[PDB]
């Protein structure tokens, strides 16, 4: 029932997913006697790591009983209130590990927030799932009070190995020595564009240039405002834009090459108050014109 | 405007998300022998495009179709409303004419006021005094 935190100097990523996948997951499954335990690993160095998408993944693996009307307490938080239903369910289940959630960089930029830590602390109470986490920042124990350290109940292990962290130094520009604002996620998007299809870069270039038209129109402001739903292209208008430039043949082939950007959160799809299905890019205007010139416009 | 145009074309009352798919199937897929030419007047086009500019694109893109028989007379206030909202490559693809009406001169105002007085100026009335 111990969660298990790894600290030290150097990258702990290749340690953590070799321990949890190669060693840990086959040997819990053999000790419970066929298939291995699912190992949801979680890249917290990614600044786009969302807690509602992670909890969407966990309820696909556990399949918990979803939340009745008396349990949804007048605009209560359904993510937290379903974990608390899940704890009371799993206090009477047999003590068998059935998920191993592996948090790389538990003190990373989007995961050091209070709503993410509250999720993972209450989720660590469940003895049927095993937490294997890691931290890089030196003031990382400032992030857990007495209640969160109780629910976690880590046992701490120092693994200093002086590894490079070449995968963590991908979402964050190293040429600028770390003043790349660390929470943009657009520098990590620059790495994703470099190995794609030319027909998938022509679409994303068309998506950037059309939203760049809508940011310069609606904002009337040079200063950095990060792009949201108002500036985004709607989906049925975007299908007409990429059918004239011969990227997408129809709606389904458009939606099949969009979703690869949605799963990496380089583009978001949501609906407004009228039913228009808006597609939009979550980056600021200055990060959007820099990205358009450095990878996209070379053809 | 999607609801009211498709209602005038077809006599059918649909929602707006069903009316623009009804119109888009009407203009590009239905043959030219089966349709009638439609002259729609988009009056005061400033007011429709303030929030999302998804409405000025559709009426102008429907006129680029071969099977469509649609004439959009789009009357607005400013001259750069197509190029600001849509962009430069879209407004060059459509290829619409572009007229500006200059405000009238003082000699043109005289030929409006005195034109509406030709039947009454320098004319005789019968007025009873009680």
């Amino acid at each position: 029932g111990f969660s298990l935190l790894f600290y030290g100097v150097g990258s702990k990523r290749n340690f953590l997913e070799e321990f949890a996948i190669d060693y840990l997951s086959p040997k819990i499954a053999y000790s419970q006697l066929v298939n291995s335990i699912p190992c949801l690993i979680l890249n917290g160095y990614n600044p786009s790591c969302n807690y509602r998408d992670v909890f969407k993944e966990i309820t696909d693996l556990l399949v918990p009983a979803e939340l009745t009307r008396s349990e949804t307490k007048y605009w209560g938080n359904h993510v937290i209130l379903q974990i608390q239903k899940m704890i009371d369910f799993y206090k009477n289940q047999p003590l068998d590990i059935k998920l191993i959630l592996v948090v790389h960089n538990l003190d990373g930029p989007s995961i050091r927030k209070n709503t993410f830590q509250t999720m993972l602390s209450f989720l660590s109470v469940i003895r049927q799932i095993a937490i294997v986490a890691s931290t890089d920042h030196i003031y990382a124990p400032l992030l857990w009070d007495n209640m969160k350290a109780q629910n976690y109940n880590f046992v701490f292990h120092d693994i200093s190995n002086f590894e490079p962290s070449t995968v963590e130094s991908t979402f964050q520009d190293v040429m600028k020595m770390g003043k790349s604002d660390t929470s943009s996620g657009a520098e990590g998007a620059k790495y994703v564009l470099q190995s794609l299809t030319v027909n998938s870069k022509k679409m994303y270039k068309l998506l950037i240039e059309t939203q760049m038209q809508n940011m310069g129109n609606l904002s009337a402001n040079t200063g950095p405002k990060r792009g949201t739903q108002r500036t985004g292209v709607e989906l049925k208008l975007f299908n007409h834009l990429c059918a004239a430039d011969f990227i997408a043949s129809n709606e389904i082939a458009l939606r099949s090459m969009l979703r690869e950007f949605i799963e990496h959160k380089m583009a978001n799809i949501t609906k407004n108050n009228s039913g228009m299905e808006i597609i939009w890019v979550p980056y600021t205007y200055a990060e959007l014109e820099k990205l358009l010139k450095t990878v996209l416009n070379t053809l | 405007c999607y609801e009211t145009l498709w209602n005038k074309v077809s006599g059918e009352r649909l929602t707006w998300a069903a009316s623009m798919e009804s119109l888009e199937f009407y203009f590009k897929r239905v043959p030219k022998n089966k349709k009638k030419t439609i002259v729609v007047l988009l009056d005061e086009l400033d007011a429709m495009v303030t929030k999302s500019q998804d409405i000025m694109y559709n009426f102008f893109n429907w006129t680029t179709y071969e099977n469509a028989k649609l004439i959009v007379i789009a009357v607005a206030n400013t001259m750069d409303l197509p190029e600001r909202q849509l962009g430069n490559k879209i407004t060059s693809r459509i290829g619409f004419t572009r007229i500006m009406f200059t405000g009238y001169t003082h000699e043109e105002l005289k030929n409006i006021i005195d034109l509406r007085l030709k039947g009454l100026n320098d004319s005789f009335f019968y007025v009873d005094t009680k």
